[PDB]
């Protein structure tokens, strides 16, 4: 669990990417401000 | 607080420790003064002989008497806590030998004041400079060094003194000390100040048994 | 003085698992109840 | 005496009781008055409606 | 065989939800903080919650300084990942076999203390639920498993009233054999759905009593107490005595459309109380504030929860319009 | 004056009692406000 | 004395609200506080003016636990008792001979601490403001008083600027002489009265120096510094001037005042207080401590109400027909 | 000033009683509630 | 590593800029959304008017 | 990098000559709201 | 030693008076500077 410390947060990072019709970056992903 | 203090309060004191081994207790029978800040102290060991001496056993054996002018009355800790009670832990550490780790409460139990200490000497050699008795019967004007530490809203004091020994050297010991109040009420976190302090050490001729007598004048400067 | 508090928790355990089947069938025992009366 | 000690006590218990009634009731009646408001714009919208 | 099935007996709750009328929807146990609290969420979908929530904090020693907060679910596995600040990383996976069954794993890192982990699987029945959790697990070089282990079943045994039990074994050193623990859980509901009752014999003596009462649409009302049993030595100590630590809560909640209220009063003269009052169909602020009067103290903390979208459409969900701006029905 | 374990689960059971009367009454009824 | 009058020169305002502009509208050392405080006052007459005032706080150092407060003025005489927790009772008192001369006396009764007593004579004039007060007399048995007296003197050079000077004599024990210190005051105000400037060379060599903007109708913002030129030793002396910057502004708005601070410190700090209802307004103040990471938080709560009818109709905006007022 | 201690604050809730028309009792003088 | 680390005090400051501008807007823009609610209150008032 | 308490009056003055220029700004009048 | 700090508090207080007698003639000062250049 090496990979664990900073590993389960892209993982599902990742699972609401793979389930969104807008599919958005990392960017929009992180960044708390409001955008489509 | 204890501004209905500034008198005369007879000070007990407990001292409980233990060095490789060797059980003493040392007890007295005194008073201090805050509006003049001096203290009148006699103290009376009732085990007999000292293990430890007298200049390593002074620090540990109350600076709530300071002298203490109008511009000061602020940057003031002390007066905050003793009612609640004040408990010091301190980390003395000797120069090639070993080191001092007491726990001691300076807190009001029924009128006067009650001082429990509890020590611990970890690590000494019989055969150096302490414990070979090779310190005389005088002290050293001491300037304590009082930081404030925001973790835990306490007094943190970093300061070294100077112990003589009878051969014509000296010792360079450092204080790590930590102060913990007990109760939540009003607490002041002052700045870096100094008290500067001075001592003299006589004897008693009218006591047949061995006693230590310490007079301490307290004072205080930096702000 | 392990041994007798180990075989004291499985007491324990039995006397859980045992009453656990006890509240199972209970309700059978409360239809029982409100056959009667 | 002792007339002065229930006034003491008295007056620390009419402390309490009067700041635990405004704690527990300003936020409340803020909300009240949040749905008094909302029920009248409700209203106003209603008799726009109407 | 025969009548248990003609009864038609009501599923009752979880064991976890067994006070969750109580202590979670009307108490203030779980809603308080101290300072600032800003809690900022995003969510880019709604069939999948997928919920970003930034998190900041000062004053509060149980909150964390930054805490990052990734939610996805698909409505049949739960995920939630949160970074909390000093890299203390805490997912918890709850997948669902079926709608009776689901098993969540917790895992905690928190670097620089052991790991703490959390494996539970939870089964519904037509009539009784059982959970079976362990906390913090591990398997010793013997048979036996270092760790606790918490199984608790709950079964209807009438319509109204819920009874059940809950074991406890505690292997935390390993070398000595556990202690378990037996508790007795108690739930009747009314036929009305008034009010509930929750009574709980733990496993050291607290006997936790619970009342939950919905006046009306709109306020909730409860209480409950604690009983925590122990024996304390009085001033080595001479011997032991029981002295049971006793503490009765009674609190209030006001759920309207714009504010939610929470207030409950204490045995020990603590006095809480909790707005959130949603000044925007975005942002809702909050206010908590505690008034101790045993110690004449105070603890009040303000705060804001700030929820927005990552689309178009749920964002104009948010404040009640559709996608092509109309406001809906 | 008593002061025990029995007098503190006794205030305890006391305080749940009367908040059970304080609870199932129309008295909170009237508490509960209708708009 | 003859083109003094023909200057026709604006009478400037009070050496104590010399930076009334920046240091009390905008500012936040006298708008703060922590924990709940709750202020319920209630109003008497508006042209008698007389307010019963209530004060319960929780959380502050400053703030006593409950305060009782009562105030009457006239437009001539101006009174305020404070009866606070303890009994320790605080009583303000003015009185106009005319409106340009007031004398002001304070008590402090604290039952246990020594009395603390201010006197003030202030006078103003067409072109200079002079006030004079001292801290805590005492009548010495010598030919001189111990205390603080301080005296102070502004008169406007230009219409724009105003130049003053206020001495401080302290007498501690009496026996010590006492020290005397001057200060320097400049107050520059613009002729459209928009922003003014406010520079204060203090006895200790604090450089109290604020500027005032008024930017719209309902923003007004100001940036003070203080440079406290002071001696701290390391053996030896040395000279260590702690300097602090603080910038703020204050949004006026007929519902809700704000006011937002920076530090030079990191002490940010914020105080909302909003009208919900015209009778009752909810404040609150926040600070984040970025240098020590350390918040203080604090709610509250000031309640106005009446004590005859008229001015409970008064308060709500209506007339006690009831209609509302124009 | 032995009576100042008590003294201060019924002399200027005399001086408010006297200037004022509905002219109230003490009941109605120290209580904060809203009463004509 | 250095970038490590200048990643972890732009990361505070990006802390310390959020927590403040929070602080310091919210209840601005709670007072500012309070105006515009009173604007629009006074508005919807003049458009019964006409 | 040298810090001296001539250092803590030029920023303190740097400070305040830099809130001037950003409180004189057309900035800080866009920085004010017209409603 | 103390009477010369006390005169020197005493010719601070008389030099302070001095210059608030000189910010009160400032304004007619001002007036011959604005009447000339």
């Amino acid at each position: 669990h090496n990979v664990a410390h900073y590993g389960w947060i892209p993982f599902v990072l990742y699972l609401g990417w793979a389930h969104t019709s807008n599919r958005p970056n990392f960017l929009n992903l992180l960044s708390p401000l409001p955008s489509v | 607080g204890e501004e209905l203090f500034t008198g005369v309060v007879p000070i007990l004191v407990e001292l409980d420790g233990d060095v490789n081994g060797h059980k003493f207790s040392v007890r007295g029978e005194g008073e201090g003064d805050a509006t003049n800040g001096k203290l009148t102290l006699k103290f009376i060991c009732t085990t007999g002989k000292l293990p430890v001496p007298w200049p390593t056993l002074v620090t540990t054996f109350v600076q709530c008497f300071s002298r203490y002018p109008d511009h000061m009355k602020r940057h003031d800790f002390f007066k905050s806590a003793m009612p609640e009670g004040y408990v010091q832990e301190r980390t003395i550490s000797f120069k090639d030998d070993g080191t001092y780790k007491t726990r001691a409460e300076v807190k009001f139990e029924g009128d006067t004041l009650v001082n429990r200490i509890e020590l611990k000497g970890i690590d000494f050699k019989e055969d150096g400079n302490i414990l070979g008795h090779k310190l005389e019967y005088n002290f050293n004007s001491h300037n304590v060094y009082i930081t404030a530490d925001k973790q835990k809203n306490g007094i943190k004091a970093n300061f070294k003194i100077r112990h003589n020994v009878e051969d014509g050297s000296v010792q360079l010991a450092d204080h790590y000390q930590q102060n913990t109040p007990i109760g939540d009420g009003p607490v002041l976190l002052p700045d870096n100040h100094y008290l500067s302090t001075q001592s003299v050490l006589s004897k008693d001729p009218n006591e047949k048994r061995d006693h230590m007598v310490l007079l301490e004048f307290v004072t205080a400067a930096g702000i | 003085e392990k041994r007798a508090h180990q075989e004291q928790t499985e007491k324990t355990l039995k006397q859980a698992a045992y009453v656990a089947a006890f509240l199972w069938v209970s309700p059978m025992i409360w239809h029982l109840v409100k056959k009667q009366w | 005496s002792f007339v002065r000690n229930a006034f003491t006590k008295s007056g620390n218990l009419a402390w309490t009781l009067t700041t635990t009634a405004l704690l527990l009731g300003v936020p409340l009646s803020l909300s009240i008055l949040a749905e008094q408001q909302l029920i009248e714009m409700e209203k106003t919208f209603d008799l726009q409606s109407d | 065989h025969s009548h248990r099935q003609s009864l038609e007996l009501v599923n009752p709750g979880t064991v976890e939800n067994l006070n969750k009328e109580v202590s979670r929807d009307v108490f203030l146990s779980q809603y308080f903080f101290t300072g600032l609290r800003a809690d900022l969420n995003k969510a880019f979908s709604m069939n999948p919650a997928f919920q970003t929530s930034h998190t900041f904090s000062i004053g509060s020693q149980a909150l964390p300084k930054y805490a990052f907060s990734a939610l996805f679910a698909n409505d049949n596995l739960f995920a939630q990942g949160n970074i909390d600040n000093d890299l203390s990383v805490s997912g918890r996976l709850n997948y669902g076999w079926d709608k009776k069954n689901i098993s969540k794993v917790n895992l905690q890192i928190s670097d620089g203390q052991p790991t703490m982990c959390q494996l539970e699987q939870d089964y519904q029945a037509s009539d009784f639920s059982v959970n079976v959790k362990t906390l913090n697990p591990s398997f010793s070089e013997k048979g036996e498993f270092t760790g606790v282990a918490v199984a608790s079943f709950l079964q209807s045994v009438t319509p109204q009233l819920a009874l059940g039990l809950e074991t406890l074994y505690s292997r935390t050193d390993g070398s000595a054999p556990g202690d378990a623990g037996v508790s007795y859980l108690t739930r009747y509901v009314s036929k009305k759905q008034d009010w509930i009752f929750s009574g709980q014999l733990q496993a050291n003596g607290a006997l936790i009593a619970s009342l939950w009462r919905k006046v009306a649409q709109n306020v909730e009302a409860g209480i409950e107490t604690t009983l925590q049993a122990g024996m304390v030595p009085i001033t080595t100590p001479i011997g032991i005595q029981p002295t049971v630590e006793g503490s009765t809560t009674i609190g209030a909640k006001y759920e309207y459309r714009q504010s939610v209220y929470r207030g409950t009063l204490d045995s020990n003269g603590k006095v809480a109380c909790f707005l959130e009052r949603k000044v925007l169909p975005t942002l809702s602020v909050l206010f908590c504030g505690e008034i101790d009067h045993f110690k004449n103290d105070t603890k009040i903390g303000c705060g804001l929860q700030f929820e927005t979208a990552g689309n178009q459409e749920l964002l104009m969900l948010q404040q009640g319009l559709d996608a092509d701006g109309n406001p809906l029905q | 004056f008593k002061e025990s374990p029995l007098y503190t689960i006794a205030l305890n059971g006391a305080f749940f009692v009367a908040g059970v009367a304080f609870i199932q009454s129309p008295l909170m009824d009237m508490l509960a406000p209708q708009l």
